[PDB]
């Protein structure tokens, strides 16, 4: 179902629009662009890297623990 | 009242800022999920705060596709953070438990 | 015993969907047995080429 | 072959360690190796089955 | 929070149910008996000794 | 009136494609759908290609396989594009699965839930399909996996020998896998529709999780448009592999024809079961190693019992996130220990990660949503 004409209420609301062929696919790209990459990329690190660097970490250990243990000294 | 009580707000005040709607003019009840308690809710608020809570809902929708975000200064503060939706939220409960306990018996 | 016979089958068992459902089952478990053994003997009579001749044979393992 | 803890038998795809009779010691095995039915004919040979 | 279906209707519903329940297993069962040819569970039934020993 | 909107046949393209009201703030993450849509038709297509020259016969399986890339004209694309694309189904089916966990948009149960049935039907669709080629894993891996249902009390045994159709994988297993793995792709099609009926009901779920009613698009300029962009960046990975790197993802070794009687060292699935491998053999038992690498995967039809928060989406929640993240991060981790042997560090860690999995979907993932309801005042 769905349809448009039958979602919902909205009151009040102007919405400006311009044509695709008067404007840039690509205005500020790499001017506005990048810092706000940096931006959500900021926001996010905290969230999204921690978990990964402790396994990262864990990968690693691990991997050295078990070529480490097909070794031995006396006995 | 004392060091406590602004230490459990001032937590409450961070998770907040971490939360952010704030950042996309979101107030905390524009961002509840719809159920039929809710949807109720909604459909009770008086014209004037429906109004403002669809503009809310679709400055963020707008934001949020962009994935840009409003200037600091228009970030909504914390505790000026009206709570419009839970008066109604409340008592359309209360009248879902009343039903409930007369299913009981 | 006749007009009253239906009858109790319908009061007793057909009613509820619960037994009516439990008798067909009850009921599908003899027929198939009943089915079976009586429809094996009609074509065993109308026969008697296959395994009848075992006897002879077998014994002498 | 001569794999595992026991010096029997290893089971590679979950670590079931086995001894030299064929018996479960380490891994999640439930039980141990089938033993065939058997019999010797003479010093020389062995008839499985 | 299942706590809206606990109380006296709740609890006379559940009883009026039951017979039913009850004899809704006893169809799930035979059902399930009869269909594989449960040895275990058959074997015990008078007639229907179509494997013998 | 128009010809789209009322042609009995257009109607549906057009409710579904092109007047569908869209959330205008969707993002790439809305985009595996399509590409999940993609990926099937492009294993029903080299997979129809393939079957006109393989042969699903054991004196001959790998053979028509090998003939297949040597003298078949263009054989060897079709090969390893239907390879690498089973892999880039699971790449997508996996982002798929994780956005509608981060999002919220489980809450749709009916679309959810038949996702669930699409997910274990390419499962069990590309389980069979590896052991085709009759390599060594292929048999060492259809010998491995089938057996597991040797653990079900009292049935198991009769069960394993019932889907084998002898005592082993033989014959009769792999004519058997070839069947099931030709009807399954046409199943999950029938599904795929289901599962789009159902999400047709309420529309798409967004970022916010808030209701976008107030803000829809036509599907008609920008999502076409999207999912063709996403679908090019799909050709590139799948090219990628195949043109540069086709057996990257591929065991060396399922090169060797199987042998009944050689079991290579390894024995290993393939990468996409590597997690439930690993989470399977945690376990120091043959039944509660089986019950949990089922639980492994139904586990996300108790999902939607478990969402506690108030809010849909995980977007304004912080605690949150880092537990999603945290869950996608003890995924590597049991596929990293599923692809390793079970010795030294391996063991404990994968026993450990195994735990901590069923804790975070299960007890931890509730419990953030709870504290961060409070810390909201709600
Ligand atoms: C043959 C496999 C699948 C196909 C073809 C398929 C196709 C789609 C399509 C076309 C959409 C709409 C666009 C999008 O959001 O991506 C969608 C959304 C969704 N699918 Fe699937 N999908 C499949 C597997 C799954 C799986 C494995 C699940 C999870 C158990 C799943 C649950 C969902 C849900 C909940 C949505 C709604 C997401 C939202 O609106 O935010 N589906 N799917
Ligand atoms: C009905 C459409 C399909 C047909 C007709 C088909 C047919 C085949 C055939 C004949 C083989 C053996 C040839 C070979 O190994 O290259 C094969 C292998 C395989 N297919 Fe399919 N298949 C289809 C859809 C699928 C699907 C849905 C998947 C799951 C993503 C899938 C994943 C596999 C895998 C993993 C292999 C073995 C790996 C390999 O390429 O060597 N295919 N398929
Ligand atoms: C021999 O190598 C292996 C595979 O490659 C052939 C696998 O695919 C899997 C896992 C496969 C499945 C289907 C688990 C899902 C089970 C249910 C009930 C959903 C394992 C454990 C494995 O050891
Ligand atoms: C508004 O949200 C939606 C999208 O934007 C994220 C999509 O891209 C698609 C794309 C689905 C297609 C092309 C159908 C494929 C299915 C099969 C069986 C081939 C759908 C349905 C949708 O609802």
């Amino acid at each position: 179902g769905r349809q448009f004409g039958h979602l919902t209420r909205v009151r009040h609301v102007i919405t400006y629009s311009l044509s695709p062929f008067e404007q840039r696919a690509f205005p500020h790209y790499f001017s506005k662009g990048i810092p706000n990459v940096l931006r959500r990329t900021r926001a996010c690190i905290l969230r999204v890297a921690p978990p990964f660097v402790a396994f990262y970490l864990v990968y690693t250990w691990g991997t050295q623990e078990f070529e480490k243990s097909k070794r031995k000294n006396p006995a | 009242v004392s060091a406590s009580s602004r230490w459990l707000e001032g937590i409450r005040k961070w998770y907040y800022n971490a939360a952010g709607f704030n950042k996309l003019g979101l107030m905390r009840d524009d961002t509840i999920h719809e159920n039929d308690d809710v949807k109720e809710a909604i459909r009770r608020l008086p014209e004037n705060l429906y109004d403002d809570r669809v503009f809310r809902i679709k400055r963020a929708l707008d934001l949020s596709m962009r994935q840009q975000i409003l200037p600091k200064e228009q970030w909504t503060k914390y505790e000026e953070d009206k709570s419009y939706l839970e008066p109604y939220l409340k008592e359309v409960i209360r009248e879902r438990k009343e039903r409930e306990e007369w299913a009981k018996k | 015993v006749a007009p009253t016979l239906t009858a109790r089958l319908y009061s007793l068992l057909f009613r509820r969907t619960s037994t009516f459902a439990l008798t067909i089952v009850v009921g599908a478990l003899f027929f198939e047995r009943a089915f079976d053994q009586g429809a094996d003997a009609i074509y065993e009579h109308i026969n008697e080429g296959k395994l009848w001749k075992h006897i002879k044979h077998k014994y002498e393992n | 072959a001569n794999a595992g803890d026991f010096g029997g038998y290893y089971c590679p795809c979950h670590g079931s360690h086995y001894d030299a009779s064929g018996r479960i010691r380490k891994g999640p095995a439930p039980l141990n190796l089938e033993v065939p039915s058997y019999e010797f004919t003479s010093d020389d040979m062995v008839i499985v089955g | 929070m299942l706590t809206r279906f606990l109380g006296p209707r709740y609890r006379q519903l559940a009883r009026n149910w039951v017979p039913t329940a009850q004899l809704w297993g006893a169809v799930g069962a035979v059902g399930l008996v009869w269909a594989t040819d449960w040895r275990l569970i058959l074997d015990w039934v008078p007639y229907i000794n179509g494997k013998f020993k | 009136t128009n010809i789209r909107k009322s042609h009995p046949l257009m109607k549906i393209v057009n409710n579904a494609f092109i007047d569908l009201p869209a959330p205008s703030n969707i993002s790439s993450w809305w985009n595996f759908g399509s590409l999940l849509g993609i990926c099937l038709i492009l294993q029903i297509l080299t997979g129809l290609f393939l079957a006109m020259h393989y042969t699903s016969d054991t004196t001959t399986a790998f053979s028509s396989v090998t003939h297949i890339c040597r003298d078949v004209n263009y054989g060897w694309i079709i090969r390893y594009m239907h390879a690498n694309g089973a892999s880039m189904f699971f790449i997508c089916l996996y982002m798929h699965v994780g956005r509608g966990l981060y999002y919220g948009s489980y809450t749709f149960l009916e679309t959810w839930n038949i996702g669930v049935i699409l997910l274990l039907t390419v499962m069990a669709t590309a389980f069979m399909g590896y052991v085709l080629p009759w390599g060594q894993m292929s048999f060492w891996g259809a010998t491995v996996i089938t057996n597991l249902l040797s653990a079900i009390p009292y049935i198991g045994t009769n069960l394993v020998e019932w889907i084998w159709g002898g005592f082993s994988v033989d014959k009769a297993t792999l004519t058997r896998f070839f069947a099931f793995h030709f009807i399954l792709p046409f199943i999950i099609m029938a599904i795929a529709m289901v599962h789009l009926l159902f999400l047709h009901e309420t529309g798409s779920n967004n970022p916010t999780g808030i209701s976008s009613d107030v803000d829809k698009i036509p599907f008609h300029p920008y999502y076409t448009i999207k999912d063709i962009l996403g679908a090019l960046l799909l050709i590139l990975a799948l090219m990628l592999l195949v043109l540069f790197a086709p057996d990257l993802l591929g065991d060396p070794d399922n090169y060797t024809p199987a042998n009944p009687l050689n079991t290579p060292p390894h024995i290993k699935p393939e990468w996409y079961f590597l997690f439930a491998y690993a989470i399977l053999r945690s376990i120091p038992n043959k039944l509660g190693g089986v019950l949990a690498l089922a639980f492994s995967i139904l586990i996300l039809a108790l999902i939607p019992l478990l969402h506690t928060s108030k809010q849909r989406s995980m977007m304004f929640r912080p605690l949150s996130q880092c537990l999603f993240w945290a869950l996608v991060a003890d995924l590597l981790t049991l596929t990293w220990i599923g692809g390793q042997p079970v010795e030294h560090p391996y063991i404990t860690i994968g026993q450990l990660a195994s735990v901590l999995y069923f804790l975070l979907i299960l007890v931890l993932m509730p419990t953030a949503g709870t504290i961060e309801n409070k810390l909201l005042k709600w």
